[PDB]
């Protein structure tokens, strides 16, 4: 049973109505079934173990039972009339509403008043690490305790209460054995009040750690459920929430970024130069679109972000063309007719607002660091969003230079602010981008080896892309982190791909002469590096040419392998080099036996 | 999905100037096209025969691969080259 | 808010209701149930 | 109960599992539930009637009892053991399915065989109206017969069985009273077997009829919930779906439709003319876009349909500018870089492709009709589909000539096919159009007053205008049919918009003098004709400018009121001008018997 | 098309099925109901 | 929805050689615009005050309307009207 308990409020014959949650001047009585018990009890415990401690110092108030805060009513206990009526508790254990405020706020005021001493009676302890994990390791006791009579500040709390917190720490570290007082001497088996645990916790020599090899286990079976890794390469349509998208905003370096390598950036690539003008603030100045082909910023094909490019550090050429001098450095949109790639001349671009102009000409926003006047670091930006190029067929951001007056000098400059370093951040998290598009679910198995060594690296911060490496790299740490995918192992992880490499050469082989049996010494090592490849650098299989890791069946494939081996791996899964592990362990406690050598020679 | 269009006009701009070159399967280089089967620029290299691309590094010495067919025209873009060798 | 009545035993509108947060009770019903292989069994 | 009857497989105990179909060597038998018994009496009674013509004629084979097919089994009856349990039936009547095959077999044999006979009776029957709707009139039966003995050809089945027939007839008819032998007059009453439903079809002089007024009234509220009159001027998003648009193909003549009355069309309003080339099957042709604006079917806003522009009866000068001539006219799509209504000169159209020519010149397709050369009627046509036009921000479709030579001839002819009857065949009912947008939904609401005169009548077959104008007609022809919005009646349709004109009216004369107090009078008589020039236009309501009717009160206030006065109509509907209605009938029975009285004179 | 077993009286790759319309028995549910105000009362 | 963009087109063309003829509450016309209401083409009718379209055809003696207000430029199709008159 579990919730509130109710009774028969019409008494004798109980329904699914004519029960009630009995409550009264104490307020609701909630049934404490037997796990919740446990909790509320390891919680007292923990506080009971300081009971020297609390008599010492005369506050507390005596041990905290837990059978002060519940009763023995009996009714029928569920969280509806309906289900309550199932579940008839005869004399069960239940805490009232007024109660469950007692054992809260009382395990909470001794709380503090251990957590404080307990605090004490730590940088005491560690302070001389009463912890190894090969083997043993004593320090004569005397020169231990003349040692920490010096270190220990003057304002902890274990000097004032010596064997007044020695009582409560003999019960948390079993390295300090007290000597029994009818024969003087230790007792060889310590026993410290976390008896169970903290023989749980040793690091057994057979396998690493029982509570570490379990952890980073049900650690990587949680991210397995969780984010979605199951599902990773699927072949249809997702919504980007699925991808749980966040705290995800990537910077570039355009104006380098070539056309072809990221949709969302096209260039004007043109015989001359197309100076147009634009009066911005009273004053005339005019946009360049230079000599080079000045890559700019495409509008569609760009989630309303916060795009903000920064121009620092960046060369800022004012001195040789004077022309660039006393031109405000700005981000600024701008309007086509025709298609872009097919714009010619100044006849050709419709508008241009500029978006964010940046006060003071060029030569206030310089600085000369060895000839050379570069930017000081400042941030122009606009804010971009979806519908306000709605219709507008052609339209692109430009970070430029606006000169306010074109001369022979910038004749070869052409004033493209876009080799600083832009940082767009999509606002607005539902759209993402895909070759180009605008949409609102990716297709994951589509974005596998599609995109180039580089058509990756110019990725657009929220685009599928962003989002199918985002997702890999998730996996890729549960593979990382739990699967043995670093040794010569032949883990779960190469071998579900080990799998499909032959299934898939074995069929490639039929019809024919067949005159080459499958490898699979040479399989097993491909799908190894295979896998190894893909836990390194995750991204990888989304580049078109990757050996192996970008065949259909691979991933979808890793996966759900990878999914099913972390179900299973025991406990014990730290057995894995346990050998080394164990070795390098014996290794540490014998240098420091070496310390606690010294404790016991320098302070006899 | 096959070559990535960025791969065709990497193509076009090492046969606008031929630099190219055909490797045959023992890989060494031949410019006869008829016992070549890998294509470079240097950047990118494809099989003549399946045309895929498979290596973006060149030294098509490193490379693994499993196909064999004959008949591939484009050989233009082979005619393209020894014509602006010159 | 329209009078229901019986459907369940508090009306929405009903007589002297009242929201009032108390740092005491942070609102909570059952998220972290464990169900993961070694602790379901 | 219903269904398949159940019995205890388990035995004794009959739970919701221990039943089971009763099945068996007759198949499985289902319960005959009161009112199914009724139907297979009503059809077998339909039969038995026909008895003196089966033994005349030695077919049939006795009347036909229903309690021949059926049985007295007893169990659990349902659709499903678990419900079927909660309907125990004892001694109930069920038919075995090898049982309810003959009574379907029979009933259909039978029924062929009466239909037959029954053809004849009628050719006969109705021979002589045999039914007046307003007193009596006789025609004194020698006559009659001695008549008919004539008229009948000589194939029909009542001149060889007369009293075998009229035996069948007597029944059908309470027209023929037959004498009564032992006292050889008359009856006064007639006596038919369908005593009953014959009594309830007579057009009582109190009102109309009562099988007519009754269905007129069931068959509009069938109306009224199915379609979705209810709903019909909703303020919010509603799939086309909704409005269940069928056969919707509407036809035009565009180069007339302003491109602002429909923005489906744009128009190349340029200076000049703009001559492009194309090679089209190797000859090379110019499309024209001659003098005038030449309006052309946008591509975009065009729901992927079928259009089909028709090129006939239209003028086809060819006499005089001899250009014209040699040329194949031939629908064509232009894709322009810069869009239309700013594309100047031919370096502005990207290209244009032929997508469906006519072969042979034109000087083939011409035909005299008077001087002025006509077109002999031929169907040009594109198959236009959504994505083949994916990017591509301007493409329009224009039906135009392809002159094989220019010339000065032609400088003022303009060879824009578009005069034709184009007929768009929305291919794809999912997609509607509005304002020139493809979307899935409408607003009703939103096309309410928002078209102009002519926005409506050029709307783009099945486009929410379109559909929320099949909408308003469905509703128009319920009001029209079953409310009385036709006469000084102040009927529920005309009386919905009265109280909204009034609760209107009297907040406009709320703060201010208030010296007007609402009239009344003159409000019953403008929503009158407002409820009627809707049943009477349904569109108009559609149209900006339109007293009343395009308020947004109205019409989601007229539909729920005719709504609730269709679910209360009565019976005696028909009361409405029964008066004249009933004194027509008698001056039809006065005419009828005008009849009988010469079929009574000449065959004496 | 995995066995079931008893959920339902019938398997559906069970032992010699079989599909065979007859236009004897066109197949029908229950969708002509009445419910109009008048017919249903 | 106010105006209907076509019908200010046809304001224009119609005040683009002036034939705009502007009538008072009386349905009389007159040429000052001070009490003038309706406005014609003579395709659409509009009363200057709500600004909102009437009758589709002209002759605004069988126009019902209720609304009373004051001033509102634009009087700048009236100013066009007139210097166009010319
Ligand atoms: C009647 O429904 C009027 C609206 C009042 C309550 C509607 C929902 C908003 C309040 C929620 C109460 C339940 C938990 C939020
Ligand atoms: C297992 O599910 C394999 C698929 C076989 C049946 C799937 C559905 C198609 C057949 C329908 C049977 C029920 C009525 C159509």
């Amino acid at each position: 049973p579990t919730g509130k308990l109710w009774r028969p409020v019409g008494t004798s014959v109980a329904t699914i109505d004519s029960l009630a949650i009995v409550s009264d001047r104490f307020g609701q009585y909630s049934f404490v079934n037997e796990g919740m018990r446990e909790t509320f009890s390891k919680a007292l415990f923990d506080i009971n173990m300081w009971q020297p401690l609390f008599q010492a110092t005369k506050t507390g108030c005596g041990p905290i039972v837990l059978s002060s805060f519940t009763t023995t009513t009996s009714g029928y206990v569920g969280a509806t009339a309906g289900d309550a009526l199932d579940n008839p508790v005869t004399n069960g254990v239940f805490i009232s509403t007024v109660q469950i405020m007692n054992l809260q706020r009382t395990i909470a005021a001794r709380m503090r008043d251990v957590a404080l001493w307990q605090k004490h009676l730590d940088t005491a302890m560690t302070m001389l690490t009463p912890d190894i994990s090969a083997g043993s390791a004593s320090c004569n006791w005397k020169s231990l305790l003349a040692f920490a009579k010096d270190i220990l500040p003057l304002d902890n709390l274990c000097l004032t209460y010596p064997n007044e917190f020695y009582n409560v720490a003999i019960h948390r570290y079993p390295a300090l054995k007290p000597g029994n007082p009818d024969t003087k001497l230790p007792d060889a088996q310590a026993h410290p009040l976390g008896e169970v645990a903290g023989a749980f916790n040793a690091a057994t020599s057979e396998v690493g750690s029982l509570v570490g090899s379990s952890s980073t286990l049900s650690q990587a079976i949680s991210t397995m459920a969780g984010k979605d890794l199951d599902l990773i390469e699927a072949d249809t349509p997702l919504p980007v929430s699925v991808f749980t998208p966040s705290l995800a905003p990537r910077s570039y370096r355009p104006a380098f970024i070539k056309p072809e390598d990221a949709k969302w950036i096209a260039e004007f690539n043109n015989s001359s130069l197309i100076r147009k003008t634009l009066t911005y603030s009273g004053a005339t100045y005019t946009v360049q679109l230079g000599p080079g082909p000045t890559r700019v910023i495409d509008m569609n094909a760009m989630i309303d972000s916060v795009l903000t490019l920064d121009v620092s550090g960046t060369i800022l050429p004012y001195d040789t063309n004077p022309d660039l001098s006393t031109s405000v450095p700005a981000f600024v949109l701008i309007q086509t007719s025709v298609p872009i790639q097919q714009v010619t001349t100044a006849a050709n671009i419709t508008a241009i607002t500029v978006v964010s102009a940046a006060g003071a000409s060029a030569i206030n926003l310089a600085i000369n660091v060895r000839g050379q006047p570069r930017f000081n670091m400042l941030h122009l930006q606009a804010t971009f969003e979806r519908e306000t190029i709605t219709g507008i067929p052609y339209i692109y951001g430009l970070g430029t230079f606006l000169i306010p007056s074109p001369t022979s000098s910038s004749n070869f400059s052409n004033p493209t602010l876009m080799d600083g370093l832009l940082t767009v951040t999509p606002v607005l998290l539902r759209e993402t981008t895909y070759k180009g598009e605008v949409v609102d679910a990716i297709v994951p198995a589509t974005v596998m080896a599609n995109q180039t060594s580089e058509e990756v690296a110019s990725a657009l911060a929220n685009d599928a892309i962003v989002l199918v490496s985002n997702h890999l790299n998730k996996l890729a740490n549960v593979v990382g982190d739990a699967i043995p995918v670093a040794s010569r192992t032949d883990d779960s992880a190469t071998s579900a791909i080990v799998s499909r490499l032959a299934v898939q050469h074995k069929l490639s082989q039929v019809g024919q002469a067949s005159p080459t049996p499958p490898d699979y010494p040479l399989l097993w090592r491909r799908a190894k590096r295979a896998a190894s490849m893909f836990v390194s650098n995750p991204s990888l299989a989304l580049q078109v040419g990757i050996p192996v890791l970008t065949q259909s069946g691979m991933l979808s494939a890793l996966t759900s392998g990878v999914g099913t081996a972390l179900r299973t791996g025991s406990l014990g899964k730290g057995v894995t080099d346990a050998s080394e592990k164990l070795r390098a362990r014996q290794s540490l406690t014998v240098a420091k036996q070496a310390f606690f050598d010294q404790i016991g020679s320098l302070w006899p | 999905l096959h070559m990535i269009p960025q791969v065709a006009h990497a193509m076009v701009r090492a046969a606008a100037a031929g630099r190219l070159t055909l490797y045959t399967r023992t890989r060494t280089e031949t410019t006869n096209f008829d016992h070549a089967e890998y294509v470079t620029c240097g950047r990118y290299t494809i099989c003549a025969f399946c045309l895929t691309t498979l290596a973006p590094h060149a030294n098509v010495k490193t490379i693994q691969d499993s196909h064999a067919c004959s008949r591939q025209p484009n050989e233009a873009i082979r005619s393209l080259v020894e014509v602006s060798d010159k | 808010g329209n009078v229901q009545t019986s459907v369940n035993t508090y009306n929405i509108t009903g007589d002297g209701n009242s929201f009032t947060p108390t740092s005491d009770m942070t609102s909570t019903a059952a998220p972290a149930i464990d169900l993961k292989p070694g602790v379901l069994n």
